[PDB]
């Protein structure tokens, strides 16, 4: 009613001011990045919590404070070898500059002769991926709780000219309160106008990526649709054993919904999962507000989500600091640090 | 069912990104 229009009116003005403030903060750090704020011998490495192409994330303990952190370690030589210097520089530069409730928190970064290191707040709830596969699927209220955090995070990143490009349950950490922290900024980029790199996870790729088109931040809104679908269904909308078969499904303009999906969910998803850019929610003239005002989100108090005052429909359990029961077990590997500096010029800004 | 087809697929583990 009239109260709702007034409420919406003042909250939008308040988001615009928040965003302009957040862009000034970000730009200061983006243009003059922090470097070399810690060292390796100050941390006991406890457990590998995840791996990737050039390294791994470990639970570590900062010996001087006793605090637990998650430390990402990347092998400089592997990076150069696979020609991915720019992407790894992007990741660190962005992470050191952003600040938002649903992003991982970079506390320290440094490098030595062999590796790059990023020390971030430890999120003990594990990856959404693990709970999603175990449980099978999330209820619509559970999925919506998470989707709402993504919507605000993307509104925030996009207003900073950042494109994220790798949304998926694997890349969403759960904190102690059951809230999300987006990780894996390896494919994120600050861009004005179009970009062309073929990157992302097959199931989540927007059709304009697959079609070698040139693309923009609308790919993130498409990905949100895939994410919402997978959370609510237990499987993604487009899958197959060979990536080419996934891509053909993505570009066909066809999606089928489980019979248990609400009408409202199906409608949100048909609009997010639009092959036509000029028709995709998130990318029209009202932008993100078409998503925020869709009926599926009717129960969502956007400001209360931001302030983390909403009760999480699900919370992983944990027993004290440094517990890792919410993580899978990986093979461990001792960290050898070379006597000779490797790839020094390439990573000099890091 | 689609769920059975997913679970029987090679795509239920952690998915890698492409970058090439």
């Amino acid at each position: 009613g009239n109260a709702a229009a007034a409420k919406k009116g003042s909250e939008q003005e308040s988001v615009k001011e928040f965003l302009a403030k957040a862009k000034e903060d970000f730009l200061k750090k983006w243009e003059n990045p922090a470097q070399n704020t810690a060292h390796l011998d100050q941390f006991e490495r406890i457990k590998t919590l995840g791996t990737g192409s050039f390294g791994r994330v470990m639970l570590v303990k900062h010996m001087e404070t006793g605090n637990h952190y998650a430390m990402k370690i990347l092998d400089k030589q592997k990076v150069v070898k696979l020609k991915e210097i720019e992407h790894t520089l992007n990741e660190k530069r962005i992470l050191q500059a952003v600040n938002f409730p649903f992003l991982v928190k970079l506390e320290f970064s440094f490098k030595d002769n062999s590796n790059l290191y990023m020390v971030m707040e430890y999120a003990p709830g594990g990856e959404m991926f693990s709970h999603l596969r175990r449980i099978g699927r999330f209820s619509e209220p559970h999925a919506r709780f998470y989707a709402a955090q993504i919507v605000l995070t993307f509104e925030y990143l996009h207003s900073l000219d950042l494109i994220y490009r790798d949304l998926k349950p694997e890349n969403l950490m759960i904190d102690q309160q059951g809230y999300i922290q987006v990780t894996d900024f390896g494919l994120a980029k600050r861009v004005k106008g179009r970009t062309w790199t073929l990157c992302g996870t097959p199931e989540y790729l927007a059709p304009e990526i697959i079609l070698s088109k040139g693309y923009n931040k609308a790919v993130d809104w498409w990905a949100l649709g895939v994410l919402i679908y997978e959370m609510a269904a237990g499987y993604p909308p487009f899958f197959a054993d060979q990536p080419i078969q996934i891509y053909e499904k993505i570009v066909s303009g066809k999606v089928r919904f489980p019979s248990h999906f609400s009408s409202d969910l199906k409608d949100l998803l048909r609009n997010l999962l639009q092959v036509d850019l000029t028709k995709r929610f998130g990318n029209l003239k009202n932008g993100v507000n078409d998503i925020k005002n869709h009926k599926w989100f009717a129960t969502t108090d956007w400001i209360a989500i931001y302030q983390r005052k909403v009760e999480a429909p699900f919370i992983p359990k944990f027993k004290g600091p440094g517990d890792t029961s919410n993580f899978d077990d990986y093979e461990e590997e001792e960290i050898r640090v070379s006597i000779n500096e490797k790839c020094g010029k390439e990573f000099s800004e890091f | 069912t689609t769920y059975a087809d997913f679970i029987a697929s090679g795509r239920t583990g952690r998915r890698n990104a492409i970058h090439d």
